[PDB]
DNA sequence: CCGTTGAAGCCTGCTTTTTTATACTAACTTGAGCGAAACGG
């Protein structure tokens, strides 16, 4: 079906849990009783994320059953879907600094790999790709991976909010970390995107902070980015710098899910 | 009775004669239905089961033809709903499958392809470069480039009646591609000092030719060359491709898509200050 | 300075007003087992 390989694995990830909690009986023989009973097993569990991911992989593999020759109904469309709200707080730019002044015990590129996913508004694995070689003229043409979508970046932009700039964090890290990636590491060289994210937690839970549910993560830094891009300069800036183009991500991508009240002011 | 397959798409033919479409079209869905004939038994409809309908396509698939399933199960499926109009069957069984996605893999035309290809074409007549370049001043496709008559050209324009749309556009004698070095008004003028004849592009005969040698003599200057690419090397048509990927930071796109002959709108994005 | 009268309060059946849809697609994030680099004897 040409997948992007990572997604590949996400459903054999799914696909080997189903042989595990299902019978190896005949598909006709499966009735939609033991699909629920499976499914819900893993949702009181508090994997509710899970049960949705499963049970739509699950319904696919029958709609191709369908189309060989195999069974006539799919008795996975019959069942719900467990709805699951996110859990994960929003970062602020009070919680921004707090962290910054925890993470001097860590490593040099975590202080500018931060400063650069803040100021950009990237993607954490678009972000350790970035060789100095697409910077030309002052703009940084950038490729993404997810959704492939290309941009360019300008260097000519800075947040006021923290006091960083895109042309002062840049050149930071050709002194500093120095190495054919912008973000390299203490090796000159390049380092994974699962890795990144690892060192920010660290400085997160040694900053000694306090959120509600579960803490926010390295890739909230794009979040609090397009936050501070929206009421700095405007709306329709911080739309496309983060690569996005539809209408309705625009207004949930802005959302504060609970942390801060929305402060109304005469505008 | 009256039943089987085989007895229905023969039945089923003289519809589609009625239609009244293209006759090239006609053409494409009949050679749909003779790979049907070898590709499935000869028994009544009720019996065809949705596991033999996928067990022809998938092996289309899998020999590297998508492209074609897509349109044999497209077709196959309009067979049965006629069918049911008929009260032939109750239901199609080819509504149950499901086509495969197939990605484009014609790789595209550059500038430095193209002058690759015009100089390698000297082994060839003295009728390819002027098509060549005509094809990419004019931006038209090969099909009507061949239909071409020096009549259609009245006071300084182009009259030409696409064949496959039906669009109608008038290309003005005065254009010309800044990045190949070719004009529209001495690419013309070097056609009627070389070849003369009744059409534009004429055969050393001075004759009309098919629009089937214009791209395949193409594709022997397009080998000899010595070009590697990723995927199906380009063809004459790409010469439509690069012509208005030339005009449209030439001039406007607002231009290039009037120039094909589009009506409706249908890669490295700048962000602006404001 | 005890007894009657009226602004409220819940139970039921309506009567509306704000949010979120369905689904592949493509990632992100915290374990834990594992191999090589770098410092201590």
């Amino acid at each position: 079906r040409g997948i992007k390989q990572k997604t590949l694995i996400n459903y054999m990830s799914k696909i080997k849990a189903i042989r595990r909690g299902l019978p190896d009986a005949p598909l006709e023989d499966i009735t939609t009783k033991e699909i629920a009973a499976m499914l819900n097993g893993y949702i009181d569990e508090g994997k509710a994320a899970s049960a949705k991911l499963i049970r739509s992989t699950l319904s696919d593999a029958f709609r191709e059953a369908i189309a060989e020759g195999h069974i006539t109904t799919n008795h996975v469309a019959a069942t719900r879907a467990a709805k699951s709200e996110v859990r994960r707080s929003r970062l602020t730019a009070d919680e921004y600094l707090k962290i910054y002044q925890a993470a001097e015990s860590s490593p040099c590129w975590l202080r500018l790999a931060m400063e650069l996913a803040v100021v950009t508004g990237q993607r954490v694995g678009d972000l350790c790709e970035m060789k100095w070689s697409d910077i030309v003229d002052g703009y940084l043409y950038v490729e993404q991976s997810k959704t492939g979508v290309k941009i360019a970046i300008p260097t000519a932009l800075h947040i006021d909010a923290l006091g960083i700039s895109m042309k002062e964090t840049l050149d930071k890290c050709k002194e500093i970390l120095g190495g054919e990636t912008i973000i390299a590491s203490t090796r000159r060289e390049p380092l994974s995107s699962g890795t990144v994210s690892r060192y920010f937690m660290r400085a997160r839970k040694a900053s000694g902070l306090s959120f509600e549910g579960d803490p926010p993560t390295f890739h909230e830094l794009r979040s609090l980015s397009a936050r501070l891009y929206e009421k700095q300069i405007s709306d329709k800036f911080a739309q496309h710098l983060l690569g996005h183009k539809s209408d309705t991500m625009a207004s949930q991508y802005r959302d504060d899910r609970g942390r801060e009240w929305d402060k109304i002011e005469i505008k | 009775n009256s039943v089987t397959l085989h007895s229905w798409l023969d039945r089923y033919e003289k519809i589609l004669a009625s239609r009244g479409i293209k006759q090239k079209t006609l053409i494409n869905y009949m050679s749909k239905i003779k790979a049907i004939r070898r590709g499935l038994p000869d028994a009544p409809l009720e019996d065809i089961t949705t596991k033999e309908i996928a067990a022809m396509l998938n092996g289309y698939i899998d020999e590297g033809k998508a492209a074609s399933a897509k349109l044999i199960r497209s077709t196959l499926s309009d067979a049965f709903r006629e069918a049911i109009a008929e009260g032939h069957i109750t239901t199609n069984h080819v509504a149950a499958t499901r086509a495969a996605k197939s990605e484009v893999r014609r790789s595209r035309l550059t500038a430095d392809e193209y002058l690759k290809i015009y100089q390698a074409a000297e082994s060839s007549p003295c009728w390819l470069r002027l098509a060549m370049e005509l094809a990419v001043v004019t931006g038209q496709r090969v099909g009507d480039l061949c239909e071409m008559k020096w009549s259609d050209i009245v006071d300084g324009y182009l009259y030409v009646e696409q064949s496959k749309t039906g669009v109608k556009i008038a290309i003005p004698t005065a254009l010309h591609i800044d990045a190949l070095g070719i004009s529209m008004k001495e690419t013309l003028d070097k056609c009627k000092e070389i070849l003369g004849g009744e059409t534009i592009i004429a055969s050393t005969r001075r004759e009309p030719l098919s629009s089937g040698t214009v791209s395949r003599y193409f594709m022997r200057a397009r080998k000899a060359s010595g070009l590697s690419f990723e995927g199906d090397p380009p063809t004459f048509h790409e010469l439509r491709s690069l012509s208005a990927r030339l005009y449209e930071k030439q001039i406007s796109d607002k231009f290039a898509q009037h120039l094909l002959g589009h009506k409706s709108d249908t890669e490295w994005d700048k962000i602006e200050i404001k």
